[PDB]
């Protein structure tokens, strides 16, 4: 569905699917930096200073109970939110690869994790995981 | 399969019999509370296992039976427990004995509308905190709300789902 | 840009360098160069994989990100398998030009 | 032998015959040399997609392949390509184009092209003989051939003067002809100079691009022809009804190349008596639209007469023109059978009449503008 | 008998086996051109003879190339094919043909009354195949001398719809005749004839017993007679669609 | 068309027959999910094909069966399958099997109200996470939610969705 | 005006006839969508004329027609059609052929409840992309939402619209 | 000979306004030119239904068909039509639109109009 | 625009947030619910 991948070109890329994450909503804002200057007897002039955050927001949940396709002996784990995790604590740019319109988007660094974990079992195991990630596009050259 | 159907019923009390009374029963209804899982590839919403609703068990009386009326509101819960059964006959006769033992809390009394001719019913509730349905001798259900022990079939569910993770 | 030609030294420029630019992408390993070790594709290591249609995904998802690091003049389309014999699995990669 | 790494392949691979545009097939005839390198026989046709299917079947420095390269340069186009042998005479060189029956039972020369169909699923659209319509004996083949074809013949005048391709045109008013006289000339790599190409074919490319990309509706006129460069007449354009060398070929039916010497075709009546019939687009959609009728209605051959049949089809078209009438082929029609024709006696013989009328959208070739200003209703200075 | 069907002995015998069995004999025609196509149908008009000219050429697998073959069982598995679900009333004249490609000889449909090689080949009622590589099959008219057995349709839908009476009627043979004898089995020719009409394999019949051939002296040798008169769906040879291009609904566009 | 209507059922539970014990069907309610797609320039609001709807499969049953009470809230999903059959006769004998297979998660048990001469009902739901209709031996449904395979007359139409993009 | 009604009905999908199959069927509610205009000075609140609600074409089969469920979630919208038919037979015989020729989009097969001895009745909806209602061979309306022609009595609404502004 | 599959053609046809109330019929007569396209003899009637039978019985260009599309143009109601043979002078051209019994068994001018049943079945119950 | 004034004046856009939704397997989505947002330039 979408796969992230950073800079030092040999670490394990993470892939979404839906025996990963499997997001079903993608909110990606992008503003475009026009700034006002206030003229005293007329309109105020704008300006075209810069581009501006663009972000890109992904909603889902993980299900760490339902088992992975066509029934393989294994299921959706309690680590596969924690790869999320490991994977941003490098300090490190991402290529977005999507595979429906531009496959090539830019660096976008990953900004914030917030997973709600609920229906909880004896030891603490979840069974939904509601996260929303939420990326900033890295301004290469 | 013979064609089967309840006949009669019964109903037990902490272990008096209402062998005379009760003209109504209402097991509690065994759902799993699904939650619409679907997400980016897939077409239709599936629904997963996710934990059971809330057990109530309703029965139903006709005269103001003191032992019913004792455990409405009690300080303690599963004081009142209540035991349900039917006798389900078969087509040649072979009556198969489904016993329910529940072990709730008595939820709700309300004595309806008393008019004069019609007689009167006393509709009980049972907030259930233990259910356990046997079909002939056999335990199908066993549903621990409190404990982690839902038995399905004889063989606990829930310490399946900690073994595959 | 004027570079020459792997084979036959011959120096050509406005296109057909742009498609040894791309094969030199797609079939050096990772790590294979002398001092630049991120450069490469992951597609020898997708070779000889099963063809299933995760494996179609995770080629576009490499392919792209191997041309957005050293080739920035070309922007991906899509790679799509167009025919399979015994093993050859065959790809179009298709993609408009930048730059 | 096989090999078990990875692999850059510069060959084709996949087919292209699945798609198969039906309004933009090419009719393509002209000289060649048959040799090793040319894999296809003369008088046979044979399907192209692209310059590598040129390539093979016919030589690079061959003719075929400079009207192959002309038409596949602008648009991705589907080309029925027959050959013919180069003769000594030019009037024997016409004589092996018009082709005919000389055979025992193979057509040979633009006949051929009639099949077109039961080859390779293309009745052909646009009929060029590049070079080979200068002359009237082949311009009058592909006039003929083309109301058997339900095509339009792009032929193209002598590279003389204006009134040499004015009077050229007056041989002429069979609907079916679309001239374009400046045979426009292109940069060659091999040459270092400037070629001579009729641009014919450059019609026929522009076309194929038109009625796949705005549709078979649009006028195929004021856009762009790609690999091209300056005319072989300088032709001189102005606006408010001049003396100009391009309202001079306009009115003449004539179109040409016009502005920035090569970048834009101009023009889109046809060589036609008929004022009813003037525009191409009178005559692209009058074809257009009854194949593409039928093409999806090919079940209205079999099915016989019952009482729903007559009744099947007349809102089986009603439904599909309304389709043609919602992305702008068609403004609005009618589709209903024939009360007095349609009888008993000729409905065992299978005859059965609809009537189908329809009013096509017209081209904006000459778009006024009355300007009026004013404040609220009147000009209020004057 | 593909390829044999060219000889014209063999198809004077597959002429009349085809009487003698109530059956659509289907023919071939030489390889050669259409000159020579439609020479060979004019000794025949038999009403029962279906011919297909052009030779179709097909690839296999064993040798990877083009074989010839001709024309016959790509024919007699289409008459098999529109009789599963179209039903025999239908005509197979327009129908696809699977596995397969071209024809030895191309043959093509166009219109405005000029030589069409399928038009010159209808006219001498002999089948053709149309669009690209072994598309369609072509034909609906049988060589037929009489104009009124011209179509495969008309002399399909007497021979089969017979059989679809005379099975389920095993009996009204050999039985023996009471007095409601014959009005008892002509309303069940009646009933078993309203579901043709119910399923579209004819327009409105009528049936009904023969009065002035039937007699008390053909009742002692075992003779009755009945009137079966239906009719039959034409197949729509030449749908004429009359169009022109007007300038009504110009001022729409305003 | 000859008129057919339903005349008989059946339903099989992991390949037992309950031949004499199901009174009720339900076959999930196959339902696109629309979107009011109204915008600049158009008058009414149109319905975009944008994915199904949740399946459900409601069956019924008057005896303690422990084949159908088995299946509920097991820790696997699709341990549950289950065969829907039905027979549609027409006007002349023309019997038409309409068999539909699924394989879902058994749902929602509610035995319930067991008054004593009236007859019992156990009502079942389950969640369907695969459905296939085969209306003579043909397939017309096959629904993959969790896979991208809907195939509408045997093609899958999922599939087509993804070559016009 | 004489009194006519309903006497008979029938059913195309795509050329094939319901001749024995369909026992009900819905034409799509025309609903003009109302805004309540009340403001200063005035009492009452007008509805406005301001586009039409969503039309839905309830139709019912009572047998497994493939012709019927061949046409549910294709990708393509408009691949159903469907023309619904009345015949109104008035008091002197004067039958009226109301067709109503809609192309829509095919929205919920829902098989409801399969008892034994009852008939089962498949029940369809129509997300109607395209309505056109004629009464006796004239054509009353002919809704396009996706364009911009709303025609009542042959004459178009919308058009009218855009020459008033 | 015949054609298998669809032949388009290119025809010239109106509007389809053909859609006919058999309430009232007119009786008609004015003179025309009896020519090669105008296929009705003159002292006969002629029942018309549409324009296109109006331009098949009489001439575009005769003086009946300037007469009888002025009656298409608002009502297509049926027409028992009779023609007359044009004259040269005033009086005979007014006693041969008359009309009578000077032929052998038969009612020339407007008396062709009483033939309008038994030959037609329609009674002109408009007189012009 | 078409309705009142045509000219409108120089306008710079500012904002573009789409909310696409509705997957499909390789990513598309089949809705995308987008904000324009737009800020009138002052030009003389």
């Amino acid at each position: 569905l979408l796969v992230l991948q950073p800079l030092t070109a040999n670490a394990q890329p993470f892939y979404f699917n839906l025996n990963t994450a499997a997001f079903d909503a993608l909110q990606r804002n992008s503003a475009y930096n026009w700034s006002g200057q206030v003229r005293l007897g007329r309109r105020p002039a704008l300006q075209s200073v810069g581009m501006g955050e663009e972000s890109i927001l992904l909603k889902g949940a993980v299900f760490p109970l339902r088992r992975q396709v066509g029934n393989q002996e294994k299921v959706v784990g309690l680590e596969q939110l924690e790869a999320l995790r490991r994977l941003a604590e490098r300090r490190e740019p991402l290529i977005l690869s999507s595979g429906y319109g531009e496959v090539q988007m830019g660096l976008w660094c990953l900004v914030r994790i917030s997973e709600n974990q609920s229906a909880l079992l004896g030891n603490g195991a979840p069974r939904k995981q509601t996260f929303d990630l939420e990326f900033k596009r890295y301004g290469d050259d | 399969m013979i064609p089967q159907t309840l006949t009669n019923t019964n109903l037990f009390i902490d272990g008096v019999s209402f062998a005379g009374d009760v003209p109504s029963l209402t097991l509690p209804k065994l759902a799993v509370k699904t939650e619409q899982y679907r997400a980016g590839g897939m077409d239709a919403p599936v629904s997963i296992d996710m934990g059971l609703e809330a057990m109530e068990a309703k029965f139903s009386t006709n005269g103001a039976r003191r032992e019913a009326l004792n455990f409405f509101g009690l300080a303690d819960q599963s004081a009142f427990n209540g035991v349900f059964r039917g006798s389900f006959k078969g087509q040649k006769g072979a009556s198969v004995p489904v016993v329910a033992t529940l072990r709730g809390l008595l939820k709700e009394v309300d004595p309806g509308d008393w008019k004069a001719g019609e007689k009167a019913e006393f509709k009980y509730a049972v907030a259930v905190s233990y259910y356990k349905l046997e079909v002939d001798g056999r335990e199908v259900y066993e549903i621990d709300p409190v404990n982690g022990v839902r038995a399905i079939n004889g063989v606990d569910q829930l310490a399946g789902m900690r073994n595959d993770l | 840009m004027i570079g020459m030609d792997r084979r036959s030294g011959l120096p050509l420029s406005g296109l057909a360098h742009l498609k040894q630019s791309v094969e030199d992408i797609l079939t050096t390993p990772l790590g294979s160069r002398r001092m630049r070790p991120e450069y490469g594709s992951k597609l020898r290591r997708m070779v000889d994989m099963p063809v299933s249609e995760g494996w179609k995904s995770a080629v576009q998802a490499e392919v792209a990100r191997s041309l957005g690091r050293w080739e920035p003049r070309i922007g991906l389309s899509a790679v799509r398998v167009v025919a399979v014999v015994d093993g050859r699995v065959d790809l179009l990669l298709s993609g408009v030009f930048e730059g | 032998s096989f090999f078990h790494g990875v692999t850059v392949t510069n060959v084709d691979i996949g087919a292209r015959t699945i798609a198969l545009p039906a309004s933009s097939v090419i009719g393509l005839c002209d000289v060649f040399t048959p040799g090793a390198q040319a894999s296809a026989k003369p008088n046979v046709p044979v399907l192209l997609t692209s310059k590598k299917d040129a390539a093979a079947a016919f030589g690079i420095g061959s003719s075929i392949y400079l009207a192959c390269e002309a038409i596949y340069n602008r648009a991705q186009a589907v080309i029925v390509a027959v050959g013919v042998e180069t003769a000594e005479t030019p009037e024997a060189q016409a004589s092996a184009v018009i082709g005919g029956i000389s055979a025992a039972g193979e057509r040979t020369g633009l006949q051929a092209l009639l099949d077109g169909k039961s080859r390779f699923n293309a009745q052909p659209r646009l009929l060029v003989a590049p070079g080979h319509s200068a002359q009237q004996a082949v311009a009058t083949a592909m006039d003929g051939l083309a109301e058997k074809l339900r095509a339009i013949a792009i032929l193209d005048g002598p590279n003389s003067t204006d009134e040499a391709a004015v009077a050229y045109a007056k041989n002429f008013g069979s609907k079916r002809l679309f001239m374009v006289d400046p045979g426009v000339q292109v940069w060659d790599s091999a040459t270092n100079a400037a070629r001579n190409a009729p641009a014919s074919a450059y019609a026929a490319g522009l076309f194929a691009w038109t009625d796949a990309e705005y549709g078979f509706w649009s006028s195929p006129s004021n856009k762009e022809i790609k690999g091209v460069t300056g005319t072989s007449r300088p032709v001189e354009f102005l606006d408010g009804d001049e003396t100009c060398r391009a309202n001079l070929l306009n009115n003449a039916n004539i179109a040409t190349i016009i502005r920035d010497d090569g970048y834009r075709l101009w023009g889109n009546r046809t060589l036609s008596s008929d004022s009813k019939w003037a525009f191409v687009t009178r005559v692209r959609t009058m074809d257009l639209v009854m194949d593409a009728i039928l093409a999806g209605h090919k079940w209205a051959v079999d099915r016989g007469i019952t009482k729903t049949y007559v009744k099947d089809v007349t809102e089986g078209l009603r439904a599909f023109m309304r389709d043609l009438k919602n992305q702008g082929a068609v403004i609005n029609f009618e589709v209903y059978a024939d009360p007095d024709l349609n009888s008993a006696s000729q409905l065992a013989q299978g005859k059965v009449y609809w009537n189908i009328r329809f009013t096509d959208v017209p081209p904006a070739e000459n778009p006024n503008f009355r300007v009026e200003v004013t404040d609220q209703w009147l000009t209020e200075v004057l």
